[PDB]
C-alpha cells in the first residue's frame, strides 16, 4: 500500500542554488508516455 | 487525513524498508502526481484514503479526490524553480532556465536537472509560486545526463 507525508510549502525562494543548462532537443512521445530523442 | 496545500512524498512499505517512489502536489483538496509513480493505485493519508479521479498514461499524470487543478504555464522566457524533494533528503528549491522539447505536436519546457527516480512528481514553479508543471518524465541525452519535461495537466 502507498501513503503520503508532507514535505513542505510551494513557495518561490529568493537566492536559491542557481544551476542547470537550457538545451533544445528534438523529441518524440509514444502512446506509453515515454520520450525518446529524434535524430 | 492531511489535505493541507503543499508538496508531499509518495511512500511504499511493499519493498525493503520504507521507500520513496515519488512526490506529489496537494492543491484545493486535489492531490496531483505522475502516473508512473502510483500506476493509478489508491493512496493513504493517516486514516484517510485518496482514490484516483482522473489519469492519462500518455500525459503521465493522475489526480486524486478531484479534477486536475494546476493550470499555470512557463512563459517561455523566465527562470523557474524545481522544488526537488529527493528520497531521504529535505525539500530544496533549485533555480534554472528551462530548455525546449521540440515535438511534432509543439514545444514543451524542459528542466535539465538530474535527481533520483523517487524525486518524480516534484513541482516546477514560476516567480509567483504557481505550479507550472511536474518533474520526472523525460530523456537521457548524448551527454548521459537527464532532461525532464515541464509536464502540465489541463484544468476543465
Ligand atoms: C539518469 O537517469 C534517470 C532515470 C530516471 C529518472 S526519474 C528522474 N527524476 N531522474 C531520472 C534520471
Amino acid at each position: 500500500d502507498m501513503y503520503i507525508e508532507r514535505a513542505g510549502d510551494i513557495t518561490w525562494e529568493k537566492d536559491a542554488e542557481v544551476t542547470g543548462n537550457s538545451p533544445r532537443l528534438d523529441v518524440a512521445l509514444d502512446e506509453s508516455g515515454d520520450f525518446s530523442l529524434v535524430e | 487525513g492531511e489535505t493541507t496545500d503543499g508538496v508531499y512524498r509518495v511512500m511504499t512499505r511493499r519493498l525493503l524498508g520504507s521507500t520513496q517512489v515519488g512526490v506529489g502536489v496537494m492543491q484545493e483538496g486535489v492531490f496531483h502526481t505522475m502516473w508512473h509513480v502510483t500506476k493509478g493505485a489508491a493512496l493513504r493519508s493517516g486514516e484517510g484514503r485518496l482514490d484516483p479521479y482522473w489519469g492519462d498514461v500518455k500525459q503521465d499524470l493522475v489526480s486524486y479526490c478531484g479534477p486536475w487543478k494546476l493550470d499555470a504555464a512557463w512563459d517561455g522566457l523566465s527562470e523557474v524553480q524545481l522544488l526537488a524533494v529527493p528520497p531521504g533528503e529535505r525539500a530544496k528549491n533549485i533555480q534554472t532556465l528551462p530548455g525546449i522539447f521540440k515535438t511534432k505536436d509543439g514545444d514543451i519546457g524542459a528542466v535539465a536537472l538530474d535527481y533520483p527516480a523517487g524525486t518524480s512528481g516534484s513541482p516546477i514553479l514560476d516567480k509567483c509560486g504557481r505550479v507550472i508543471g511536474l518533474y520526472g518524465n523525460g530523456v537521457v541525452i548524448k551527454n548521459g545526463s537527464y532532461v525532464s519535461a515541464i509536464t502540465q495537466g489541463k484544468r476543465e
